[PDB]
């Protein structure tokens, strides 16, 4: 999961 | 928004598309190519072709379970195309390049052509 | 293989897909939740879902046009959910969050319940 | 266009  | 994201959520998704397609699952339309028959997804057609996606839009063809394409089309050519639509891969050799490209260009599929067009200036 | 890839193909089919969604073209079920409805693709709903995996490939509920969830289902928890499947993009709140965990565990979407769980772990 |  990342920060777009 | 402050939405988090799942990188391989795309990918995925589609490695699940081609399992169905795999097993014939949910397969809504068959598209026959000369003799031979290929049996896939609408949704899927038309996320990955501009042919598709003008086919499935129009009122009276979105209910046709069988696409007959122009006689000139090579089946291979195809084969290869609807193989890279489910897995992101192109499978692009001396052999079937020019096919490959015809395909492409009917069906219109912009980033095929490009890499088709591109190989071919290389050699 | 000796195939090319294209690194951005996924990613594109997951966008026209929800383009598809979002003018309601091919969309073939309804997903009841409680008062609200929300039209989808069942292939997509599979690919996504361990949930709607084992309801489409079942032989008498593959041919259902309207699935009503469990009752305790939360619609907004939904919501978000079926945006996540099309988008890869989670609308993880502090408000939300143990809606969303919920019924993520009932979807059966493992990544989901894994960044939920974190997130609670951490506050 | 990549290798994978
Ligand atoms: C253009 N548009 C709004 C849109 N929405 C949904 C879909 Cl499924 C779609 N697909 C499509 C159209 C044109 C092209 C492609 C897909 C691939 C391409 O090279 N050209 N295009
Ligand atoms: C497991 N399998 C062969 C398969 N083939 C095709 C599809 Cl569409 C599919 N989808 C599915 C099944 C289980 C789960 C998911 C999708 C997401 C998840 O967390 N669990 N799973
Ligand atoms: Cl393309
Ligand atoms: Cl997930």
């Amino acid at each position: 999961w990342v920060i777009p | 928004d402050s939405c988090i994201q799942f990188t391989r959520h795309a990918s995925d998704v589609l490695l699940n598309l081609n399992r169905l397609r795999s097993r014939d699952i949910l397969t809504d339309v068959v598209i026959v190519v000369s003799r031979e028959q290929f049996r896939a997804h609408k949704t899927v057609l038309m996320a990955c072709s501009g042919l598709f996606y003008s086919i499935f839009t129009d009122q009276l063809k979105c209910n046709l379970s069988v696409i007959n394409l122009d006689p000139e089309i090579n089946p291979e050519g195809f084969c290869i195309l609807l193989d890279f639509m489910y897995t992101s891969r192109l499978n692009l050799r001396e052999g079937n390049i020019m096919a490959v490209m015809a395909t492409a260009m009917y069906l219109q599929m912009e980033h095929v052509v490009d890499t088709c067009r591109k190989f071919i200036k290389a050699s």
